[PDB]
């Protein structure tokens, strides 16, 4: 499905069946098919978590600057005092993430294994493809068409690099992302990476 | 405003004439060589299906005159 | 080739005055049906200069001024302006567009 | 040039080219970042 | 594989004989990539995709059929007297060698006793050609009514018009009983604004809306009895789509009157997409009676002028 | 009409009376048999070296133009303080390092498309398709195209294609050497090329490289 470098050919292991299959495997990582179907899931989950992360560390900032709601800037957001401790959050984020991630693990190991509740055994999940559970993960029931999966993976690949840009625009700049965007739009030819270094 | 209208017409209808002559040189293969045949706007008919970039250029020109 | 293949003719040229359409239609009170007029509508043939090449695109030396003039008429069409240093807003505009 | 690229592909010529490039890299790094004993960039 | 026998006997360069799910079938492919799905041993066409756009995907489906039901969908020719004459599925090819790559022709042949119905489906680069020819052998003048009912799917339901049956009188007349129908003649004239008998009205519009149930036969075959000028209705019209910018044209040869059938709002009870129209010429309001031995020629051509 | 016919074996050589090598038959433009060392032995690599020569020469031609024409304008009184070997040190916006990375981005796109042409000819095709119109398949380095052959001079309109490509290559080899002269005699004289020309034309005898 398309090609990322027209001078290069899509490898034989990327047949275009998968969503987002522009043939980008220059370093031959998904050459074994097991690695391919594992890295599909790793891409989907890193991209979905990156979308949530970017949306949770940028949208706070574009609302802080305009003054709609004041909220911290994602790096001074840890040191704030919350209704629990700094580690209690880690305890909960371990207890009820181990359960959901090991069930996703059992799904990406064998697909039809884990779809019904432990407690309410009637409320099963439909037999969707791996990495796309559906059911209560689809309450509005927007269809998982291949174009939608491609849109998912594209926004996710974009949000991953956006998070990387955030980490490196706080590691060697010191300021937030949206402040860096306003600094770029102030004078684009004088507020870039090749002025900081 | 007179000079600005001069500029935009002189860059618009010039494009329109070059699109018309591209229409004409496309029609020369159909009708042979005759101005009552290869310049007759009646039997031109439709050329969107055949010459697309001429269509886009002529359309941007005629919208440049249609305002 | 025709619609019947090997029927109705070995092909027909010199199609005659088929006013009756070979239906043996008889005439009521009228002026004339047949006369001394024997005129065959001899049509032209097939399978000769058959191609009739559809109008393809001209070469690069025709499109290239048209592309540059497209870039002009898109660029000039939006010209804090240079109206004074070089040398009713919605209603009049929507009236002209209307 | 045919059969010169095969000679330059040979293990000693290729090793001296690789280690000359690598040694120049290390040498210019030590010019840029001399006297290094820690990695403080994290 | 009887189609393999037809392939190594009569198969040619643009002729591909196909046999899947024990159905004989042929696909005609002229040089410009025009597809024609003719179901063999049935005299029934399923699909037709001639090059409309100038892409590689210039081919566009014209005839309406659903994916599974080959007996319910597409143009099928029908002969009655007043019962169905050609319902026997004994159709076999007669000759195929017509032209190399530019124009093709599959002519079928059957026999209904006194009637030797051989039947031509041709593929030209701009036109489907559907040609019926019967031939009497017994000592009986048959009073037959031919019929070629086509089902042209439209992409948008609002875009339906025929563009050119103005001036000639029409009569709402229920169609022929085909084995390859989409709507029966009982529901084709039910819940309209034309009345059920052959009432007469003069069409005073250059294009007709096919939004309602109102289905009719164009022409005046009661005028044909006078054999004056009798206002012979035109043998051509521009059926349109308007969902996307293409059109088609139907040309009759040998027939006299031309039927259209508008499904109206009753297309929902069989199909769900691509509203169609039941259009074709018949010799119905005045039948044809050939001879005790002669032959009759009647042809129909659906053509496109986009290419 | 458009075939790229080569030069004959009895063509003019760089060194008359010498034997041209067997890997320089004449398929390339400007083939005069120049190979004292024989760097173009492997033809799969001689193709890359022909593309190298072509692009090198085109850049050198644009460069010698951008050096001598603007110096003529400076002598005419249009541009101030012009000196090409100090025109990178002088002031602009964007610090000359933001300019460099923007240049690397844009030229990376352009030269990457050209690279994809070189590795596999039909990958990055341009001059968009037209109905019943067969855009001719071009050669590497001479894409033709609506963008690079808008006057349609590449298929052989004014002159044959081989002599025009030879014109490109010879004019451009001359420009490559002109730019080497620029890079050398602007540092061993610390002066202007056109100034050096007028200085040698003043007294050709004693105003040569041996004075300095
Ligand atoms: C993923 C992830 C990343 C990239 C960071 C990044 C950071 N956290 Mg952090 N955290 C992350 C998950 C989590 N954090 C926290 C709770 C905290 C706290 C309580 C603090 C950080 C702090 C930090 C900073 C450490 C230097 C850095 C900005 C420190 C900081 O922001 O200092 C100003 C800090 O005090 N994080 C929780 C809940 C347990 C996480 C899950
Ligand atoms: C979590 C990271 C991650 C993972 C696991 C994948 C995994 C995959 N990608 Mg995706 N992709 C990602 C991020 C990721 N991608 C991002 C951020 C981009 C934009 C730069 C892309 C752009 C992209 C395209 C355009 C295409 C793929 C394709 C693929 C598949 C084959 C390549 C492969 O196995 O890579 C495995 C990758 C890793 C193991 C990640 C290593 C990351 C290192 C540690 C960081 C290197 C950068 C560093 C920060 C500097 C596979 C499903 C192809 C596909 O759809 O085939 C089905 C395809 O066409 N990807
Ligand atoms: C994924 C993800 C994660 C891990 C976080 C994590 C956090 N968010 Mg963010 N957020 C996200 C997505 C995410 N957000 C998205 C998608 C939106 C939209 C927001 C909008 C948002 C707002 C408006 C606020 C937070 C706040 C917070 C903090 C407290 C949340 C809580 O439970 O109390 C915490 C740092 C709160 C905070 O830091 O201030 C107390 C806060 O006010 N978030
Ligand atoms: C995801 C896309 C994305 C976008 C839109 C931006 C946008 C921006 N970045 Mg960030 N950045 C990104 C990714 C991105 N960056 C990544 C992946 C890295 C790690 C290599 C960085 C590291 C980085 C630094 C260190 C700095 C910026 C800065 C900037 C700003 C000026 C541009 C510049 O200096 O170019 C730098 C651009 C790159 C190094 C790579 C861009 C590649 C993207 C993915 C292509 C998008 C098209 C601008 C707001 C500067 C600032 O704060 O102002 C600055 O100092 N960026
Ligand atoms: C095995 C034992 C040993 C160890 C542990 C060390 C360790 C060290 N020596 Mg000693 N040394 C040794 C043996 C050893 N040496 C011997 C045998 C000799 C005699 C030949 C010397 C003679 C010697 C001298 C004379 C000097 C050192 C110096 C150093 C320091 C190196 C600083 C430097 O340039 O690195 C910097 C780092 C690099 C060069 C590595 C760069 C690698 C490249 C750029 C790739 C990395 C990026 C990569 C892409 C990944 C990025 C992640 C992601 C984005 C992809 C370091 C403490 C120097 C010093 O500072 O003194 C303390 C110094 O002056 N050593
Ligand atoms: C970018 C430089 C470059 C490159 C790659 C080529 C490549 C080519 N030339 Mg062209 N040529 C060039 C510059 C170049 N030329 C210039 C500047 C001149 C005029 C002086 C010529 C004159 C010329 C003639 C007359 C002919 C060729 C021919 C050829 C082909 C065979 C030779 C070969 O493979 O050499 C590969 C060359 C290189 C890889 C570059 C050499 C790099 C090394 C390191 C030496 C550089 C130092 C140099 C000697 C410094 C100059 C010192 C100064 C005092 C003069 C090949 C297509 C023959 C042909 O068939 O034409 C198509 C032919 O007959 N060339
Ligand atoms: C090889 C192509 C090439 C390259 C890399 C350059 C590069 C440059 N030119 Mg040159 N130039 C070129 C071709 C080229 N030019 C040609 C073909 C013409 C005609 C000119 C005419 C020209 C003028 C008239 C001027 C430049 C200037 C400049 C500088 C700023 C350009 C920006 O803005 C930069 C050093 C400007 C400058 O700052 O020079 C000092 C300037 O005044 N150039
Ligand atoms: C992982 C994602 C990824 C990466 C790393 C690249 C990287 C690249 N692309 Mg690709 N590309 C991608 C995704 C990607 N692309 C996708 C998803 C599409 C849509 C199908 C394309 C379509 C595309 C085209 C059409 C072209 C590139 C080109 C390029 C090159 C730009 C040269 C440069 O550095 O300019 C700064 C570079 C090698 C250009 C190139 O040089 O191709 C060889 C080019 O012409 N890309
Ligand atoms: C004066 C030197 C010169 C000459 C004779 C040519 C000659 C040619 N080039 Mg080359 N070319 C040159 C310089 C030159 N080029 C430079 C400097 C560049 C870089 C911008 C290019 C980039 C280039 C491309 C990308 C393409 C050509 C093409 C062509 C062919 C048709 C155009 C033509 O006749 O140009 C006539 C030139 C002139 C009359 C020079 C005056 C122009 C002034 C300065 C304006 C022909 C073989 C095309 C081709 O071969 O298509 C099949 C093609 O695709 N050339
Ligand atoms: C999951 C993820 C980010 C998740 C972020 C989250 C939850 C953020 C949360 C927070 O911000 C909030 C909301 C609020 C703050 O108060 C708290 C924190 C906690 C800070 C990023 C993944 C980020 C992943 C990244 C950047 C991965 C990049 C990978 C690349 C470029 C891969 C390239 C290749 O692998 C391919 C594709 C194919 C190979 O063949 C070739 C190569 C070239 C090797």
């Amino acid at each position: 499905k398309g090609e990322w470098l027209p001078g290069l050919a899509s490898p034989d292991y990327l047949t275009g069946s998968l969503a987002g299959d522009n043939g980008f495997d220059p370093l031959g990582l998904a050459e074994d098919p097991e690695n391919l179907k594992w890295f599909v899931q790793a891409e989907l989950v890193n991209g979905r978590w990156a979308m949530l992360g970017v949306a949770g560390m940028l949208l706070p900032e574009v609302f802080t600057k305009i003054g709609i709601i004041n909220v911290p800037e994602w790096y001074d957001a840890g040191k704030e005092q919350y209704f629990a401790s700094s580690s209690t959050l880690f305890v909960i984020e371990f207890i009820l993430f181990h359960y959901v991630e090991i069930r996703r693990w059992q799904d990406i190991k064998n697909p039809g294994s884990v779809n019904q509740d432990p407690i309410f055994k009637q409320y099963s999940l439909p037999k969707g493809e791996v990495g796309y559970p559906g059911g209560i993960f689809n309450p509005l029931n927007f269809a998982p068409t291949q174009e939608a999966k491609e849109k998912e993976l594209a926004n996710g690949r974009l949000a991953m690099l956006a998070f990387l840009g955030f980490v490196v625009q706080h590691n060697v700049t010191g300021k937030g992302p949206f402040e860096n965007l306003l600094q770029h739009l102030s004078d684009p030819w004088h507020n870039t990476i090749v002025q900081t270094f | 405003s007179a000079l600005f209208h001069l500029i935009t017409h002189a860059y618009s209808k010039a494009l329109l004439f070059l699109g018309s002559g591209s229409i004409i040189h496309s029609m020369e293969a159909i009708v042979g060589y005759s101005p009552d045949k290869s310049q007759n706007m009646i039997l031109m008919g439709g050329l969107t299906k055949h010459v697309p970039i001429t269509k886009t250029a002529f359309l941007i020109g005629t919208l440049s005159l249609c305002g | 080739l025709s619609l019947w293949g090997k029927e109705e003719e070995k092909k027909l040229t010199m199609n005659n005055t088929k006013r009756a359409s070979f239906f043996c239609n008889k005439t009521y009170k009228i002026s004339n049906n047949v006369r001394n007029q024997i005129f065959i509508t001899v049509e032209n043939f097939g399978l000769n200069t058959r191609t009739f090449y559809y109008p393809h695109e001209s070469d690069n030396t025709i499109l290239f001024p048209m592309l540059i003039l497209v870039l002009f008429t898109l660029f000039i069409g939006a010209i804090n302006q240079e109206g004074i240093d070089f040398d009713e807003f919605l209603r009049n505009a929507t009236f002209s567009v209307s | 040039m045919r059969d010169l690229k095969t000679y330059l592909s040979v293990a000693p010529v290729l090793s001296t080219l690789w280690f000359g490039s690598l040694a120049g890299l290390l040498i210019e790094i030590n010019r840029l970042f001399p006297d290094a004993l820690t990695f403080p960039f994290f | 594989i009887n189609t393999e026998k037809l392939e190594d006997k009569f198969g040619r360069k643009g002729i591909k004989f196909s046999e899947s799910n024990n159905i004989p079938m042929v696909e005609l492919k002229v040089r410009n990539g025009s597809s024609l799905k003719l179901s063999l041993s049935d005299a029934h066409v399923l699909s037709y995709k001639p090059k409309v756009y100038w892409k590689d995907e210039g081919f566009e489906e014209v005839l309406y059929t659903v994916d599974g039901d080959e007996s319910r969908g597409g143009v099928g020719v029908v002969i009655v007297n007043g019962s169905s004459v050609i319902s026997g599925c004994d159709w076999s090819v007669k000759d195929t060698d017509s032209d190399a790559i530019d124009a093709l022709q599959i002519e079928l042949s059957c026999t209904a006793g006194v009637l030797d119905i051989t039947y031509i489906v041709s593929l030209y680069p701009v036109s489907m050609a559907t040609a019926l020819v019967v031939k009497n052998n017994g000592r009986k003048p048959v009073t037959l009514k031919p019929g070629i009912m086509s089902y042209l799917r439209f992409k948008k339901r609002s875009g339906a018009g025929i563009q050119g049956l103005k001036g000639c009188s029409y009569c709402p007349n229920p169609p022929l009983s085909s084995p390859f129908e989409l709507l029966s003649p009982s529901e084709a004239m039910k819940a309209e604004e034309g009345e059920k008998p052959g009432i007469w009205a003069v069409e005073d519009s250059v294009i007709t809306l096919l939004e309602k149930k109102m289905s009719r036969i164009y022409g005046a075959p009661p005028a044909e009895r006078l054999k004056a000028v009798y206002n012979t209705p035109p043998s051509k019209f521009e059926t349109i789509d308007q969902g996307r910018g293409l059109f088609f044209r139907m040309i009759r040869i040998g027939f006299e009157e031309m039927y259209v059938g508008s499904p109206g709002s009753m297309w929902d009870k069989y199909g769900k997409q691509h509203y169609f129209v039941c259009t074709g010429p018949t010799s119905m309001l005045v039948p044809v009676d050939v001879a005790s031995g002669e032959t009759w020629r009647g042809a129909m051509v659906i053509e496109h002028d986009n290419l | 009409s458009s075939v790229c016919e080569p030069l004959p074996p009895d063509r003019p050589l760089w060194f008359p009376g010498s034997s041209p090598p067997e890997w320089l038959d004449g398929s390339l433009p400007g083939d005069f048999g120049f190979d004292p060392l024989g760097l173009g032995s492997d033809p799969d690599t001689l193709k890359w070296f022909a593309q190298a020569e072509l692009i090198h020469s085109r850049w050198a031609m644009l460069a010698v133009t951008g050096i001598i024409i603007p110096e003529c304008l400076e002598r005419l009184g249009f541009i101030e303080n012009f000196s090409w070997y100090d025109a990178g040190s002088r002031e602009y916006f964007a610090d000359s390092t933001t300019l460099f990375v923007a240049q690397m981005v844009l030229m990376g796109w352009a030269e990457g498309r050209r690279w994809a042409d070189l590795i596999k000819p039909g990958s990055v095709d341009i001059e968009p398709k037209y109905p019943h119109k067969v855009n001719p398949k071009p050669d590497v380095g001479y894409p033709g195209g609506l963008w690079f052959d808008f006057m349609m001079w590449g298929r052989g309109s004014p002159e044959p294609v081989m002599v025009l490509r030879t014109k490109e290559i010879k004019n451009g080899r001359l420009a490559m050497l002109a730019f080497l002269g620029f890079c050398f005699q602007a540092t061993y004289t610390s002066q202007d090329p056109i100034e050096n020309l007028m200085a040698h034309l003043a007294d050709p005898g004693h105003c040569n490289v041996f004075s300095a």
